C-alpha cells in the first residue's frame, strides 16, 4: 500500500559534479590516480566553497541594507527526477519513516528491505555534507568520495561507514594528507601538509603523530625521532646544515642530556691558524654534551604546577654546560634519514663544498 | 670613537659620525676600520628584524664584513 | 667607551628547534550517516 516518485535538487556544490570534472570512468579510477592531482581537485573544490559563501554573505548583506528581502535558493542548482518505483506494507507514512528517508536522502539503488547497497550511490546529510560512491551493508565501504559542508573532502577507501586504508584528505585551512586511515582517524604511514609549509611524513595512531616520522618545518631544518601522542618524546635529533642536536625531549620540549655537533662554516674559506689543519683530512667540527632543563612541577601528565616553556620566551627553560667540548665527525645536510626532501629551498651543507 | 670590537682573523675601530631614517636608532653613522688611518667602511642601517634576530645568538666577529653569521 | 668581543653577560640557552605544527581539530570533520534500520 504505497506508491513512488522523487524529484530532488542537485546543486553544483556536491561531491557528484567534483567526481565529474576528472575525465575517468569510475569512483576507483577517481581515487586511483595521481595524489597530488586529487589533491588540486579537491582545492578547487575548497575555493569554490569559499567563494559561494562569501557571495552568499555579500548579497544578503547587500539586500538587507536595503531592507528588503530574497527568498530564493542562494545556491546553484539543478532539478532531477529519479524513476523509483517501490512497494510499503506500511500503511500510515510515519510506519515505512525510515525507508522514506532513504528515499529522501539515499538516491541510489534501494529495495523495501534494510541493507542499503551499491557501487555507486550519491547520498546528502542534513548538515550539508555530500557522499558519491560505493555502499555496503547499510553504511559506506569501499573506494568513495566526501564533500563537507565547510569545504573539506576526501577520496579514499572506506570501510564500517568511515574512512579506512588508502586516502587522500584536504582541509579547510588548507592543510592536506595523503595516507592510511583507521576507523576515521590517521592511522599507519601518512604524510602531512601543514598550511606553513611544514611536511610531517611519518607514523599515525588515533590521529596524531605516533611512531618514528620525519618532520621537515618552515625553518627548513629536519626533525627525527619518536612521537608519541602527538609530542615527539624520549631521544630525538635535530639538523640543519652545519648543526645537530641529539638529546632527550620531554611532551615535545628538550629536557636532559643532550649533545650538540657543531662545524664551523664561517670560516672555512679563511686561511688555517696552524699549518697542521691546512692538510689534515678531518674538520673542523666539535661536539658538546650537555643538557636542557625543566621546572621541576611541569613535564608530568595532565589528567597547581608551574608552566611548560611556551615558544617566544622559553620561560623557565635552562641549559648547562660545564664539560669541555671534544673533536667530531663531519656532518652533512640533509640527512639521508629525510630524503627525499618534501619541502623546498632546503640548502646542502658539507665541508668540501661548504653552504649551497 | 665608539670603542673596539676584538675578532678573529682583524678588529674593528668604530667612529660614530653626524653628517651635518635619520631618526631612532640610525640618527648616528657608523665607519669602520681595520687599522687606524686606513680605508674605511660605512655599516648599513640597522632593522628592528636584525636586532631581534642576534639578540638570539652569540657570535665571535671574524673581522670579515662579507662573511655569514647564523 | 666599549672594548672588547661583544658578547653579551647574561645565561645563555641556545634556542630550541622550533614548534610543530597542529592538526586540524576532528570533532568538526566527521563522516555522518543515515539512520540504521
Amino acid at each position: 500500500q504505497v506508491a513512488l516518485m522523487k524529484l530532488y535538487k542537485e546543486y553544483a556544490d556536491s561531491a557528484f559534479n567534483v567526481f565529474r570534472g576528472a575525465g575517468v570512468d569510475n569512483v576507483a579510477a577517481f581515487i586511483g590516480q595521481e595524489p597530488d592531482t586529487i589533491i588540486n581537485q579537491l582545492k578547487a573544490y575548497l575555493e569554490a566553497t569559499k567563494k559561494q559563501k562569501a557571495a552568499e554573505a555579500a548579497a544578503a548583506a547587500a539586500a538587507e541594507e536595503s531592507g528588503e528581502e530574497i527568498t530564493a535558493d542562494p545556491k546553484p542548482h539543478v532539478w532531477r527526477f529519479r524513476a523509483l518505483g517501490l512497494n510499503f506494507g506500511g500503511d500510515s507514512l510515519e510506519a515505512i519513516e525510515h525507508d522514506l528517508k532513504n528515499l529522501f536522502a539515499f538516491d541510489g539503488d534501494l529495495a523495501p528491505g534494510a541493507a542499503r547497497d551499491s557501487d555507486t550511490s550519491r547520498s546528502s546529510f542534513p548538515n550539508g555534507d555530500t557522499y558519491f560512491g560505493s555502499y555496503a551493508d547499510d553504511v559506506k565501504h569501499g573506494p568513495g568520495l566526501y564533500a563537507f559542508a565547510t569545504g573539506a573532502g576526501y577520496a579514499g577507501e572506506y570501510a564500517g561507514g568511515k574512512r579506512h586504508g588508502r586516502g587522500v584528505m584536504v582541509f579547510p585551512d588548507g592543510g592536506t594528507y595523503v595516507g592510511e586511515f583507521v576507523a576515521d582517524k590517521f592511522e599507519g604511514q601518512g604524510q602531512y601538509r601543514y598550511p606553513d609549509g611544514s611536511v610531517y611524513t611519518g607514523s599515525w595512531a588515533a590521529g596524531q603523530k605516533h611512531g618514528p616520522g620525519v618532520y621537515w618545518d618552515t625553518a627548513r631544518g629536519c626533525l627525527r625521532g619518536e612521537w608519541k601522542k602527538g609530542l615527539l618524546v624520549g631521544k630525538g635529533t635535530y639538523e640543519q646544515p652545519a648543526l645537530r642536536f641529539e638529546g632527550e625531549f620531554v611532551r615535545g620540549m628538550p629536557a636532559g642530556t643532550a649533545t650538540y655537533t657543531l662545524t664551523g662554516h664561517r670560516t672555512l674559506d679563511m686561511p688555517c691558524f696552524a699549518a697542521q689543519h691546512i692538510q689534515a683530512e678531518e674538520g673542523p667540527t666539535l661536539a658538546l654534551p650537555c643538557a636542557y632543563g625543566i621546572p621541576p612541577g611541569s613535564g608530568d601528565e595532565p589528567q597547581d604546577k608551574p608552566p611548560l616553556p611556551a615558544h617566544p620566551k622559553y620561560e623557565g627553560l635552562t641549559f648547562t654546560a660545564e664539560q669541555l667540548p671534544g673533536a667530531a665527525p663531519d656532518t652533512v645536510f640533509p640527512p639521508e634519514e629525510g630524503k627525499p626532501v618534501p619541502i623546498t629551498a632546503v640548502p646542502a651543507f658539507s665541508v668540501s663544498t661548504g653552504l649551497v | 670613537f665608539f670603542g673596539k670590537f676584538l675578532g678573529l682573523y682583524s678588529d674593528y675601530f668604530v667612529f660614530e659620525v653626524a653628517f651635518k631614517p635619520g631618526k631612532g636608532a640610525n640618527k648616528f653613522t657608523y665607519l669602520v676600520c681595520s687599522s687606524l688611518g686606513g680605508p674605511l667602511t660605512r655599516l648599513p642601517d640597522v632593522t628592528p628584524a636584525q636586532v631581534k634576530a642576534s639578540r638570539r645568538i652569540k657570535k665571535l666577529l671574524t673581522g670579515r664584513l662579507t662573511s655569514h653569521v647564523s | 667607551v666599549y672594548v672588547g668581543w661583544g658578547v653579551k653577560n647574561a645565561p645563555f640557552v641556545p634556542l630550541p628547534p622550533p614548534p610543530v605544527a597542529q592538526e586540524f581539530a576532528w570533532g568538526e570533520v566527521e563522516t555522518q550517516e543515515l539512520e540504521l534500520k
